[PDB]
Formats: C-alpha cells, sequence, structure tokens
RNA sequence: CGACUCUUAGCGGUGGAUCACUCGGCUCGUGCGUCGAUGAAGAACGCAGCUAGCUGCGAGAAUUAAUGUGAAUUGCAGGUUGAUCAUCGACACUUCGAACGCACUUGCGGCCCCGGGUUCCUCCCGGGGCUACGCCUGUCUGAGCGUCGCU
RNA sequence: UCCGGCGGCGUCCGGUGAGCUCUCGCUGGCCCUUGAAAAUCCGGGGGAGAGGGUGUAAAUCUCGCGCCGGGCCGUACCCA
RNA sequence: UGAAGCCUAGGGCGCGGGCCCGGGUGGAGCCGCCGCAGGUGCAGAUCUUGGUGGUAGUAGCAAAUAUUCAAACGAGAACUUUGAAGGCCGAAGUGGAGAAGGGUUCCAUGUGAACAGCAGUUGAACAUGGGUCAGUCGGUCCUGAGAGAUGGGCGAGCGCCGUUCCGAAGGGACGGGCGAUGGCCUCCGUUGCCCUCAGCCGAUCGAAAGGGAGUCGGGUUCAGAUCCCCGAAUCCGGAGUG
RNA sequence: GAGGUCCGUAGCGGUCCUGACGUGCGAAUCGGUCGUCCGACCUGGGUAUAGGGGCGAAAGACUAAUCGAACCAUCUAGUA
RNA sequence: GGCUAAAUACCGGCACGAGACCGAUAGUCAACAAGUACCGUAAGGGAAAGUUGAAAAGAACUUUGAAGAGAGAGUUCAAG
RNA sequence: CGCGACCUCAGAUCAGACGUGGCGACCCGCUGAAUUUAAGCAUAUUAGUCAGCGGAGGAAAAGAAACUAACCAGGAUUCCCUCAGUAACGGCGAGUGAACAGGGAAGAGCCCAGCGCCGAAUCCCCGCCCCGCGGCGGGGCGCGGGAAAUGUGGCGUACGGA
C-alpha cells in the first residue's frame, strides 16, 4: 500500500486488520521520493495475498 | 548526500515532482498564451540552492 | 442517489454517520478502480463521492455544535469556541451598559438643567 | 592559489533554512537568521531598504485571515444570524 | 565577352523600426478607515478524472452549508424537488510562526480519562483533554530569633 | 519450456619464511610536552529489615527453560 | 469606391527648414486654418538598448604511446554493439567501496527537433514508466572546546552582561502512621494527608570520525539488501495470578 | 638504537629554466629541475575571534578571485 | 494632580470617480506563469517577454523524401 | 512549648481575566550624523533632518492661563491669511529667524486631592430563583465570602464653597 506520513506501522497494521479483516505479520515502511509512504505489508500465513488481492480488486 | 534530513527530502520531492513539462490539452484553452514550461531545470546547470 | 443536505437534517446521528462509513467505503473502491486503471465514469464519480462526504459532515458538525449553544445558551461562562469572534480591539471594548452609566453628580447637573430649545426673531 | 584552486575546497555550507520566513540565510554556528533574526521575537526589518521591505510584507501573501476580515468589515461583523430561510 | 569589384532599381531574405491599437501604469480627488494567544502577518507542505506554473482552497482541501439567481461548465471525457455564477451571516480551517510541555532531530516527556492488552495487573497499542512567560483580583497551602496577645 | 529441477562425482595430504598487512602481548625510551569528560554499568564495606517453625514449608533467587513486545527518521546512485 | 504608416530610375514647388501630387504595399483612422500647452527636431558624449558587417569559412578543434579486421542492426557506421587481434592503466591503479557535496543524475522502454564545439543507430539529452523496506548499520542518548536561558545586574530602548555568580533554586524516596477505593476487601495497587530521609554544580544545546548493550551465513532484483526470503542467533524492556 | 640527524618515497611546498602557455586546459595552470619529509610535522570535522575591527614566526600580509581599512543598502541625482 | 468633541494630517489599507498625463526602450522593476526566471555564503541584486483572423475556417487529399522539408490541392476578401 | 492575630514574603496545571507579535502614509517620545555651503576650514550651515529604538489611534498630540498685554484692554486648544523674511541670532560672514495684536474655520467645557459633614452611608466575587442575552446585564435572596478607617461613596474645587 501506500499511506500518508503520518502513520506508525501499528496504525497500519491496525487499518489493514480493521478493513480487510486479515491479520498481519509485519510492516515495513519507506518514505519514497516522491513523498509518500510505501508500507510492505506481510500477512499471517494462514492467509493468502493473492486470495486478498482478487478480494480487493487489485490483480 | 545520502544521509537526509525530513525537512530536505520534502524539499527534494517538492521540487522534483515540480520538474515535469507541461500537459498538451492546455494548450488548447480559450484563452491560452502558454507555449511552454519556462520554470523547468536541469540538475547539472541550476543548482537548486540548499 | 444525490444526497442533499435538506433531508440529512431530520435525520439520526447513528445513521449519518454510518452512511458517512458506507460513502467512505465506495470512495475507497473508486480509489482502488483509480490507481488500477479504470472508466472515465468511476473517474469522474470520485468527485461525487468526496463533495457527498464533505456534506454529510458538515450537516453533523452544523447539528452537533447548534445542540452545544443551545445546551450553554443560559450559562454565564462558555466555552471560547462559542463565544462571539468579532475583532480583538471589539472584545476589548467597554460593554454596552457600562459605557452608558453615568455619574450621580452630572446627571443630577442634567436633570436641574436640560439644554432647551429656542428660536430668536429675525 | 589565490581563486579557481581555492573555489575546490567549498564543501560544507553556513546557511540553512529557517522556520520563520524559509530562506536559505539561517547561520548554523550563530544560530540565527540573516534575513528575520529568528531567535529574536521580533521580525528584522530597516528602514534603508525599501526594496527588502516590499519584498514581503502585508500584501504579498495569502491574507488567509485579514481579507476575511476585510469581506466581513463591509458589512459589520454580523454573527449568530442567517438569511431568512426559503 | 567571362570572373571579381562599384552604383542604381525590382524581387527575395535577415532584422523588428514606424503606424494604429491597450483588461496596464502615473497623478489628483472622494468615502471609509477594519489585524493578533477565540492564535495574526509571513513561511512550509498538500488538494483537480486528465494539472507543470499562476489562481483558489486546507485531509469537508480549484471547496461544504445557507441566500439570491435561474440552465449550464467546456480543452477532451463523465453523468427546475435547482446546473452554473455571485453573495456570504452556518460549519470547518494541515505543519511552523508572538508560538505556548522541553528541544527544534521532528527527538524525549509528564498528568487525567476513554477503547484495544488487560479482563486493574501492571506493562504494550490507539484516541481525547491539559502541561509557556509575565501580571491583576480573589482562593488554598506556607515561612520569619518581624510586631504582638493568651499561656 | 515456466525450473533454489533431477542426478552422479569431488571439495585432499604436507612444509616453510629478518616475508607483507592486520591484530594481540611484553619490555624499553622521550618530555621545563604527561597525553579528555560524561552518559552508563559493576563490585565491595555496612547491616536498617524480612521470611517459617519442622512443613503441602516461607521470604528470596545475577540458575535452566517457557510467554509478549521493540515505535520515529536516513537507506537508490556519483564520488571525480 | 481605402486613413495612418512604408517604398519609389514618376511630375513639381520653395534660397532653405520642408511640402504637394502619381504609382505600389497596406487595412481604420486622419488633416487644414485661428488660438493654447509642451517630456518638441541629433552625427558625435570610450552616450543607453537592440540589431548587422569586414576580419573569415580565418584563428583554431596538438598535455597524458594506439589502433585494425569481420559481422549485426540500421535509410544511413572512422566513432554504436558482438567476436577476433594488437596496446595501455599496472594493486600510492584508469580497480573495488564510503564521507562532504549533488538530488533522481540510478534501472528499463522509446525518440533522434534542440544539446553532447566532427558525427552518431549512442548519452549523465528528451519522453514515458519503475526503483531506497532495519529491535541488533547510523541518527535519536552522553559530554568535550564552546554556545545559552531563569535569579541578579546594567540599559533611553530593541536588549546586553553573566553561567554559579547578590535565588526560599528538591515536586523525589525506603519506611511508619492516618483517610478512601478496587479486586474472592485476603493482601496488594491507585492514591489523598502527616512523620522521616535527601548536596548538587546548575535549565538546555553541542560529535552521522570521540563515548555508546545487542546479527551472522546462503539465496533473491532491472534498479534494494548485515533491511527482502530461508536458516541459525542475540540484546533490552515487561509479565497479578509468577 | 639516541637525534627539532643525513639520502630518499607518499604527503607538504614552490628554487631555476627568467622553459611551455600567455584572446591559455587555467582570472596563476603545465613539464623537467628542485626544498623538506619524527617534527616549531601534514590534514577533515567541530569551535572562537568581525571592519578603524579581527588575526599576523611581521610581507602592510590574510580576512569568500575585493585589503595601506572588506562587502551590502541608504544619506545620494553627495561636491567639482 | 486629571479628563475633554469640532475645525487639522494621511505616498500604507478597503472601495471608488476623474485627467490638456505615458502609450510596450514610454508608463511602476513588473500591461505577459514579476519581485517571477536568474546570480550571490549571505545582507541583498533582479530581467527579457503584447498584437494571425470576423470566425481555426489552424491547410483534408495526391505526390518525392528516413525526416525536417518541398510540389500540387484546399480555407479565407487576404497565406502578399 | 503550643495556640491566635497582624505585617512582610513565597509556592501552585488554584478560579476568572489581561500583555506579547504585525503594519506603520499620517502622529507621540528618545537618539542623532556626514556628504553640502561658507569658493580653503575648525564655530556656524546641512539639522532636531537621514539612519537607529520604543508606542498608538482612526486621527494622534494639545487644551480650559502660575496667558497676552500696558490698551477705552483681550480671554482654552487646533488650523488658514497676515504679521514677516520682520524684532532677533550669526568667524555680525555664509546664512538662519519667531511671537502679540487684526481677519476667518470650529466652538464646549469639566473632575479630583486637600479643608469639612454624613452610624462605610462604598465596591468586588461566589451560590440560588425569575428575566434578558452573542457588547454578560436587571431584580430578589443568602447570621455567604472579601476589599476598605494606612480612607470607599454623597455634597464640594478657585467662576468661590458649606
Ligand atoms: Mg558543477
Ligand atoms: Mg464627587
Ligand atoms: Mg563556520
Ligand atoms: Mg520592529
Ligand atoms: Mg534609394
Ligand atoms: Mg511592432
Ligand atoms: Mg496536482
Ligand atoms: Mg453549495
Ligand atoms: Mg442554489
Ligand atoms: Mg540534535
Ligand atoms: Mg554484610
Ligand atoms: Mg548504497
Ligand atoms: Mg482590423
Ligand atoms: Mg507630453
Ligand atoms: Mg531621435
Ligand atoms: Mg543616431
Ligand atoms: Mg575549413
Ligand atoms: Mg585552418
Ligand atoms: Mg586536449
Ligand atoms: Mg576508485
Ligand atoms: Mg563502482
Ligand atoms: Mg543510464
Ligand atoms: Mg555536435
Ligand atoms: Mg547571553
Ligand atoms: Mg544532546
Ligand atoms: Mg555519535
Ligand atoms: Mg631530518
Ligand atoms: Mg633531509
Ligand atoms: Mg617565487
Ligand atoms: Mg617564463
Ligand atoms: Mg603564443
Ligand atoms: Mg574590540
Ligand atoms: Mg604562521
Ligand atoms: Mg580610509
Ligand atoms: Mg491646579
Ligand atoms: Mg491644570
Ligand atoms: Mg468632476
Ligand atoms: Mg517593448
Ligand atoms: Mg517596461
Ligand atoms: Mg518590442
Ligand atoms: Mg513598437
Ligand atoms: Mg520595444
Ligand atoms: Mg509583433
Ligand atoms: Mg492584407
Ligand atoms: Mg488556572
Ligand atoms: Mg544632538
Ligand atoms: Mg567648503
Ligand atoms: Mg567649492
Ligand atoms: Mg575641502
Ligand atoms: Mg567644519
Ligand atoms: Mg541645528
Ligand atoms: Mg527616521
Ligand atoms: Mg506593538
Ligand atoms: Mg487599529
Ligand atoms: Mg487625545
Ligand atoms: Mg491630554
Ligand atoms: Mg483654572
Ligand atoms: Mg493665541
Ligand atoms: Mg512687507
Ligand atoms: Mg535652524
Ligand atoms: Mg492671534
Ligand atoms: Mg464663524
Ligand atoms: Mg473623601
Ligand atoms: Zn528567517
Amino acid at each position: 500500500f501506500i499511506v500518508d506520513v503520518k502513520a506508525n506501522k501499528h496504525q497500519i497494521k491496525q487499518a489493514v486488520k480493521k478493513l480487510y479483516d486479515i491479520d498481519v505479520a509485519k510492516v515495513n515502511t519507506l518514505i519514497r521520493p516522491d513523498g509518500e509512504k510505501k508500507a510492505y505489508v506481510r500477512l499471517a500465513p494462514d492467509y493468502d495475498a493473492l486470495d486478498v488481492a482478487n478480494k480487493i480488486g487489485i490483480i | 548526500s545520502s544521509h537526509k534530513t525530513f525537512r530536505i527530502k520534502r524539499f527534494l520531492a517538492k521540487k522534483q515532482k515540480q520538474n515535469r513539462p507541461i500537459p498538451q490539452w492546455i494548450w488548447m484553452k480559450t484563452g491560452n498564451k502558454i507555449r511552454y514550461n519556462s520554470k523547468r531545470r536541469h540538475w547539472r546547470r541550476t543548482k537548486l540552492g540548499l | 442517489a444525490k444526497i442533499k443536505a435538506r433531508d440529512l437534517r431530520g435525520k439520526k446521528k447513528e445513521e449519518l454517520l454510518k452512511q458517512l462509513d458506507d460513502l467512505k467505503v465506495e470512495l475507497s473502491q473508486l480509489r482502488v478502480a483509480k490507481v488500477t486503471g479504470g472508466a472515465a465514469s468511476k473517474l469522474s464519480k470520485i468527485r461525487v463521492v468526496r463533495k457527498s462526504i464533505a456534506r454529510v459532515l458538515t450537516v453533523i458538525n452544523q447539528t452537533q455544535k447548534e445542540n452545544l449553544r443551545k445546551f450553554y445558551k443560559g450559562k454565564k461562562y462558555k466555552p471560547l469556541d462559542l463565544r462571539p469572534k468579532k475583532t480583538r480591539a471589539m472584545r476589548r471594548r467597554l460593554n454596552k451598559h457600562e459605557e452608558s452609566l453615568k455619574t450621580k453628580k452630572q446627571q443630577r447637573k442634567e436633570r436641574l438643567y436640560p439644554l432647551r430649545k429656542y428660536a430668536v426673531k429675525a | 592559489t589565490k581563486g579557481t584552486s581555492s573555489f575546490g575546497k567549498r564543501r560544507n555550507k553556513t546557511h540553512t533554512l529557517c522556520r520563520r520566513c524559509g530562506s536559505k540565510a539561517y547561520h548554523l554556528q550563530k544560530s540565527t537568521c540573516g534575513k528575520c533574526g529568528y531567535p529574536a521575537k521580533r521580525k528584522r526589518k530597516y528602514n534603508w531598504s525599501a526594496k527588502a521591505k516590499r519584498r514581503n510584507t502585508t500584501g504579498t501573501g495569502r491574507m488567509r485571515h485579514l481579507k476575511i476580515v476585510y469581506r466581513r468589515f463591509r458589512h459589520g461583523f454580523r454573527e449568530g444570524t442567517t438569511p431568512k430561510p426559503k
């Protein structure tokens, strides 16, 4: 995902859990040279990222 | 420098976004006097201040 | 359809919040479609969804602060936001009563010697 | 060595951007701004530079509050009431 | 004859003078004569379906509500119970900045209260409200081998 | 083809050095030169105290495992 | 049915300043007379600004040994790429990596108007898109040379001096007592009050080379790896019922 | 195995050719030849000293290509 | 020891109206994305830049060329 | 020893308030040059001016005689015409330089302290009830709390007053 610069990793994972009802393993964030905050969110192994991506609509 | 600070990084981000050219559909408006972006900046000619 | 702020005034705060949440969900889906590359229809409708967000939030805020002013109507001490925001000098200015009340000595002078209305023959 | 070969040692800067006026005039060892005197409460401003006075003054920025104050003074600072409902 | 050079004229170039325009200046006059801790001026960063600058606006972000008006905006798309414009009194208004928890990296806090953790048992997470200097009136708690009174 | 594909085999035995570089250690010389502070952590001296009345033991453990968490910013490339 | 302006081997007038006709170009305004007013007439000032010549297709494109053959792509090859050959740097490098500084120049795709002082199928050029992941690398923490508030003093004043100096400069704590509370009111915790104990050298700033616990190996991209994946660890903090 | 010791690399500097260049590669560079090279040594970063002032192993030297008094704006269209 | 309207001042500000003023090297530095681009460590310094046509009707189509660029054709009263 | 007043002086994230900064054409208060002129230059001039600092308002400042005069007298302040380039100042050089009276614009006067007399007759805040409210005021009720005799309010101020 990409988020605004004010979000913590805890805030990001809580938001992901609420909006997409998926458990989250960890989060890695970096502020991109454009300016936003790219966040790599690794899920719990018992969920499937490809399935969640199809559910959200990106594929 | 690879060892930046947050304010400087935001500054560079804004000017990197600013350094793009002009869209073509604006050249077709009614009251258009603009023919190209005159506020361009090349990393080697103009040195951005700082 | 066309959400407008006249049939939203009579509603209740809980379905106001629920409708706001639904509109936010739709806006998030529309942004997903935008980034993945979608139809000009959705790209146009994102503006409408944003303005629906804006007016629902405006209705919520207006009703909340109106009830709050009604609550603080009678009390002597009320929050600075509910206090009147005229200019700083006008807030520092003397109030209407004390700019009018006068001393006993010269009000006695006024009642003893009132200004008269006269005329002089040519 | 007075010119071209001494221009090569210029590699660390004496000024940075400051928080009041955003110009690149904040001396780092003095820890003051050469344009506005940031640590001082009052704005640095002189009458021997009319151009400097004109470059940043009241009519220059956004007028975010002041133009609204003007628009309200033209009606007398009305409050509380709203136009007659339709 | 020829080439080259010189002069004049026609046409063609380079160049942008002159002429005619002018949503701009300058000068005079009239009315008014209004900023800010309820957070100013200035600055920074963001906001457009396609958007760099200018303009406008502030996470409700090229605007919301209300009133007037009354069928458009438009470069290309898209889909009258009120489109668009203007007015503007309701609501909202990011980060610095007198700038205010301490410092200004955006780092480190403290206190009270909510919701997760907990099932108060503390930690840990999120949110909300306070925490600057001077000074006035009053309140409380105090100090003095300062002046006394009763013991 | 789309392969951290599948397989075999092998990854051995010795000697030297005022060698070069790095590092650890001992010892000496030089000074009218004596060659940083603080955060932080630890050990010791003391003995105010606490634990239970013979047990299913109590206080207490710098011992061995087990459980949870670690936020914010920088990180591309050039370096002549 | 053609004003201003401009051009003219056309016709003329005036001693002259100048002016009137004809032709052409041009496309929206202009002039005579009587008075009034002036930022009112240029050849010069090493005058100001803009433009153009001769010089002249001239000077020049000579610091650091060096290139050749074939093929490919391409409209096009002295200069691009592949292969071969011959050379140079020669480990105090023309190698591999960082700090300051730069700020997207990094990677891919496409283009050949402009730029790369010849050219270019190439480029750090232009246009589209991509790309920087940390408890264990650094900042953040410490203090150094020094900087800097408050008390105080000085100062017409913005303010300055001063850093322990002319301050009632502490908001902490083992424990004991009192008062309330929650949790099986057990025992503790939150506290609220009192008793008792208490030097700090002065708030605060100051090092990405000083001080400062704790992460290594293999694999993975086009461009990121002690950061991603796999496998092995480790430090700090916390934990009623431990 | 001592020395503000000698020859001589890197580094630091800048003698002579009054060489090259002198509308330059360059508003001070290039070549050969040179001085020193364990010390009054060379060097990054931090920090202090500011203009009739600073700093100077002292040449009126350096103080952003500016120094026998820097630079910027103003008095100022200064006076001739 | 103290208070006090009017007549008075106003090159900043919000609105206005006018001129024997200037007419794009003029008039404000700025008629235009102007205190903008750009230069300086900084204080500060600081531009050039207006006009197709009534209406884009902004040159379809054929042809040579890799393309720029031409020849025809066409719009317009006029591409002079 | 303790307790209780008062006086001085602290500490509060105590309850409620207020100041800071900006603009600055006009205004008020300090500070304050040197170009220049004198055909040189030092007093003088430039000039109480530029620069510097502080503080406001819609204007500010001033203002109701410890005045002008010497008349047959006028009567707060401010602005205009004149007085007047005058009296005066000045290396008596260069240069500088007002005021009264007269005519207009406007026109407005007032309050304390002190001396005294009225049983502090005075003021503020908290709580409660009714009313009003976007200028937080009106009434009533509190054996509610404070300020105040080291002086609040009424009368009263040079034109006299009780
Ligand atoms: Mg360069
Ligand atoms: Mg009285
Ligand atoms: Mg420095
Ligand atoms: Mg000021
Ligand atoms: Mg001729
Ligand atoms: Mg022209
Ligand atoms: Mg945008
Ligand atoms: Mg609306
Ligand atoms: Mg409407
Ligand atoms: Mg720091
Ligand atoms: Mg012992
Ligand atoms: Mg790297
Ligand atoms: Mg025309
Ligand atoms: Mg004229
Ligand atoms: Mg001329
Ligand atoms: Mg001429
Ligand atoms: Mg030739
Ligand atoms: Mg030649
Ligand atoms: Mg060369
Ligand atoms: Mg290398
Ligand atoms: Mg490399
Ligand atoms: Mg590349
Ligand atoms: Mg070329
Ligand atoms: Mg100081
Ligand atoms: Mg520190
Ligand atoms: Mg460090
Ligand atoms: Mg030696
Ligand atoms: Mg030697
Ligand atoms: Mg020499
Ligand atoms: Mg020579
Ligand atoms: Mg030569
Ligand atoms: Mg000195
Ligand atoms: Mg020396
Ligand atoms: Mg001098
Ligand atoms: Mg008196
Ligand atoms: Mg008086
Ligand atoms: Mg008129
Ligand atoms: Mg022009
Ligand atoms: Mg101009
Ligand atoms: Mg022109
Ligand atoms: Mg012209
Ligand atoms: Mg011109
Ligand atoms: Mg033109
Ligand atoms: Mg024509
Ligand atoms: Mg308080
Ligand atoms: Mg003086
Ligand atoms: Mg003289
Ligand atoms: Mg003279
Ligand atoms: Mg002289
Ligand atoms: Mg003199
Ligand atoms: Mg004088
Ligand atoms: Mg002044
Ligand atoms: Mg002020
Ligand atoms: Mg005001
Ligand atoms: Mg006044
Ligand atoms: Mg007064
Ligand atoms: Mg009197
Ligand atoms: Mg008089
Ligand atoms: Mg006379
Ligand atoms: Mg004088
Ligand atoms: Mg008079
Ligand atoms: Mg009259
Ligand atoms: Mg009295
Ligand atoms: Zn500043």
